[PDB]
């Protein structure tokens, strides 16, 4: 069904069950075995052309996490110098009625000095420096 | 046969003619001028007479539905403009006039062309007219694919969207050079014009794409959202999704406390069929999210507040990406869906220095001008002019919605109870903002003066929405005559 | 008798029926509603009821021609609205749309009646409603006596012309205290929405008074140029003053030298009939003037730059300035005049960082969907895409003329000297960039290729825009059939 995850396919007696996850119109998310992957899926002139496109590479940046916006950090989650793992949340700020929480994205390690309970200076600081 | 293009790909470019054939259907291209001359005849330039002229023009078809396009040529003199180059532009866009079709185009140019004197003025004279008449009659898309300085930047501005490719594309008025030497500061054309600065900090490009091909592969996509014409009707395409597919997760989105945060797209992807959303300008001033979606296989336009950043507050820039997206939508007769979540306006100094009594009064002014169906949910707050802002019954509003934690009050608790005790007695606090909560911010004030139809359960909102745009699809409303309106610039 | 108003002048201030007095004839006033109450009935609010409920509303006369106007009360209740104060104006506004008469308000609100609940957000969402249809039907006035504050301040914001009193009124969305709860600053109300800050900083107040006396003598004078409606046409009044008076003078105010700077007053005076300038924003993007004039006794539209201020560089500010003129002046059949001296666009980071691209087209939207008939004078210069911006012939111009002296050329001619020769030899700045501005910095290459109708000595200019003026009186033009238009915001 369009727009939905289980796909069944059976050639002969063979059966399989693969799942779509989502796709930017050239990438495909589906999913075999249990396991994500990303198929392309172009014509003759896009394969031709794809060879001639540049391949930009990210910042690969370890280094101190600044606040987005001011407010107040009222909780804190992690420890000065010591692991740090992504998807982690860090701290809470609480600006105009509202508790947000950066986290952090992605890294092994810190070396900082934190934030104090109830410092509300933010105007993006470096809360938590990563090294 | 690969000739004379080897040069181009050399340089990790494509060239016009192949963003071309990438775009439109495989075979469906039929160019239409390509034997013209620039005769200039002026500072060594009686030479080197090119057959194309710079441009390639066609007619193109694209998922079987008609459209127009032109692409500017960097290896041929730089891309730039001339008496010649505009007639061509200037006869598809009057082409794309008489018939009800949209026109796209590829920009590349690298400004304008100095040995024509003042002709290049006027060919960009003529475009820039022709743009600002056409504009609400047919959509024009224009991407940005390479240099693109000097006042030929103004064409793109007055198209509805502009797009831009993230490695080798900038735009600006005038150069470094320039800068450089009125100034003294040395900023690279990158750090000037590039589209991060663009997509984040002047809010001109709608969106970015990291290669051209994907910049097609999507551009096709945003293409089978929008209406031919200004007559046309709004596109509906056959879908397997159904309006009695249950939504039960919505009960649980919004939490228990008035203090936590939560993510406006866990109500928006439910409502809306699967897969169906394209988000515009998704990194510039992100506590507001607008875009193009379907509801049962028509398409309709979503502006939603976001209490994930800044507590969903309005502002400066939210204010015009707003505005202009709902003038564009009420332009082409698209449906509008709103979901309401305010606490009011961001305050600040530097936001009266920067004018936000102009540019808060721009939202308003194009929701209360627009004349196509409108529904408007109300999930936890609204307060404040805030309220009147985002679609309000009184603004001929269709239907009005509300779920059973709303809140919707003329400001906060604590202000109310100042204001309304001058001097009482100390501890006021306590006992009183409590009982003002309880009483007044709640949907039952507001539901006894009739400005929410009804309050409903948080699952029934894609019944209710698909029902009232089933409903409402033959609505007619006109305003006063006038010339045009004075909208608040 | 002179009873419950000592309370008021004590304080140095007047009553809303004093101005209402001073605004209109001495006799021609006529109130239309007087015995109204508030019927609240909460919050200890039952007492206390009020004749008048606040407001102010009539009809008058000025200068014989009918008007519609209201006025806040501060003493009763601070001006605060409701369901019943907002009846009052949705009823005057109603007629005055059905009846080709304007409306002017003299708001002194101190924000909403509390005691009310919601019902006051319905009153200013009907009185935004209808200021949003009528805009463009009717001119509308606002000018603001005292405080102005909460979301009250979008209706001023819509109106087409908002002025200030000086020593006595502010105006902003949120208090000072909300912004010392959030941000931790310390500023004053004038510090913070005092009238200097809107007429120099933020570009909302259209103009600054002294006293009130003198506003309400000034605010009849601005009256007598207005038409009645949309559809009227526009007032022609007696004069003494004639076409055929000599003006020679203007034959020596541009300087021979390039590089010194001159007083476009100088130009603007001579040819509008004497003492009948009403300046539009005087204190705010100086580098543009626009306002209101009378040339042969009938009301024209003046918008010309100034090498004064920063070279007359168009800008942000301006644009915006110029385009909000504009489109005011066509919405009502209003004959635009303008004078051209532009070197091209102000260079900059902090230009690019706030969006120039968006705000520069605003101008060129306005100036080409324009309708109404144009004249168009360059006297020095004008290069690049300002030549096209500032109503050049190809944007359906009627009329264009040039001084002997002037300068129609791409760019300056170091710039084109650089692009026209690579790595020629040095020292080639001599004997090239002299050449180039004698042969193509001169007003005989734009007159070949018919960009200027004809070259004129600077003493014709006041009977060259009679007799244009007196001929296209009965021009009639229309745009494509839309919705309406899709500025860029
Ligand atoms: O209570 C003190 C600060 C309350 C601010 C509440 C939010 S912040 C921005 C907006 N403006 C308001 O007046 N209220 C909201
Ligand atoms: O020659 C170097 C600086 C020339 C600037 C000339 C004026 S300044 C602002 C405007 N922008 C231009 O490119 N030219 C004018």
């Amino acid at each position: 069904k369009a727009s939905y995850p289980i796909i069944r396919v059976k050639d002969g007696e063979a059966e399989t069950v693969l799942q779509f996850w989502g796709t930017n119109e050239v990438t495909y998310g589906m999913q075999m075995r249990g396991t994500t992957f990303d198929v392309n899926v172009m014509s003759d002139l896009q394969s031709t052309l794809a060879h001639f496109v540049p391949i930009t590479e990210a910042t690969t940046n370890t280094k101190q996490i600044l606040s987005p916006m001011p407010g107040v950090i009222v909780a804190i989650k992690v420890q000065p110098g010591q692991m740090v793992v992504a998807g982690e949340e860090l701290l809470t700020l609480e600006a105009m009625k509202m508790r947000n929480k950066i986290h952090a994205q992605a890294d092994g390690k810190v070396k900082e000095v934190k934030v104090k309970l109830g410092a509300t200076v933010e105007d993006n600081e470096v809360l938590v420096e990563l090294e | 046969p690969t000739a004379a293009e080897d040069l181009r790909h050399k340089k990790k470019r494509l060239t016009a003619m192949e963003r071309v054939q990438l775009f439109c259907d495989p075979g469906t291209f039929r160019e239409r001028d390509a034997l013209v001359e620039h005769e200039c005849h002026n500072f060594g330039m009686e030479k080197r007479k090119v057959p194309g002229d710079g441009f390639i023009t066609g007619t193109g078809k694209v998922f079987g539905r008609p459209v127009f396009l032109f692409s500017h040529d960097f290896t041929v003199f730089g891309g730039s403009l001339s008496r010649t180059n505009a007639a061509k532009v200037v006869r598809i866009m009057e082409e794309a006039a008489k018939i009800g079709v949209p026109v796209i185009g590829f920009n590349d140019s690298g400004g304008a062309r100095i040995h024509e004197g003042v002709d290049s003025l006027a060919g960009y004279a003529d475009i820039f007219l022709r743009n600002t008449l056409f504009s609400g009659v047919i959509p024009q898309i224009s991407v940005i694919m390479g240099p693109c300085a000097g006042g030929a930047v103004y064409s793109p501005a007055i198209t509805d969207f502009t797009f831009m490719v993230e490695t080798s594309s900038y735009m600006f008025v005038t150069g470094p050079e320039v800068v450089s030497a009125v100034g003294g500061k040395l900023v690279t054309k990158d750090e000037l014009g590039g589209p991060h600065v663009h997509a984040t900090k002047s809010g001109v490009s709608a969106g970015t794409f990291p290669n051209d091909i994907v910049a097609m592969a999507q551009l096709r996509r945003l293409y089978s959202y929008l209406p031919l014409s200004n007559r046309d009707p709004v596109p509906v395409l056959p879908t397997a999704d159904e309006r009695y597919r249950d939504v039960s997760s919505l009960n649980t989105v919004v939490p228990t406390e008035v203090k936590e945060a939560y993510d406006m797209r866990d109500v928006i992807y439910p409502v809306i069929d699967h897969d169906s959303f394209f988000e515009i300008q998704p990194q510039f001033a992100k506590n507001i999210i607008c875009g193009f979606a379907r509801v049962e296989g028509r398409s309709v336009c979503i502006i939603a507040n976001q209490p994930k950043v800044q507590a969903g507050v309005l502002d400066i820039d939210s204010s015009v990406k707003g505005a202009r997206m709902v003038r564009f939508a009420d332009a082409f007769n698209i449906p509008i869906i709103t979901f309401v979540d305010v606490p009011g306006f961001l305050p600040g100094v530097q936001q009266e220095y920067g004018g936000i009594i102009r540019h808060g009064a721009k939202l308003l002014y194009a929701y209360a001008e627009a004349t196509v169906p409108k529904v408007t949910i109300i999930t936890r707050k609204a307060y404040g002019g805030a309220y009147d802002v985002m679609s309000s019954k009184h603004l001929r509003g269709d239907s009005n919605y509300a779920w059973p934690h709303a809140e919707i009050a003329v400001m906060g608790a604590a202000g109310a109870c100042k204001l309304l005790y001058s001097k009482e007695t100390a501890e006021q606090q306590a006992q009183r903002i409590a009982d003002y909560e309880k009483t007044f911010c709640t949907p039952l004030s507001a539901a006894r003066k009739g400005f929410v139809d009804a309050v409903i359960d948080p699952s029934e909102t894609r019944m209710r929405v698909c029902e009232d745009l089933e409903r409402l699809a033959r609505k007619q409303l006109q305003n006063p005559w006038k010339k045009h309106g004075n909208i608040p610039l």
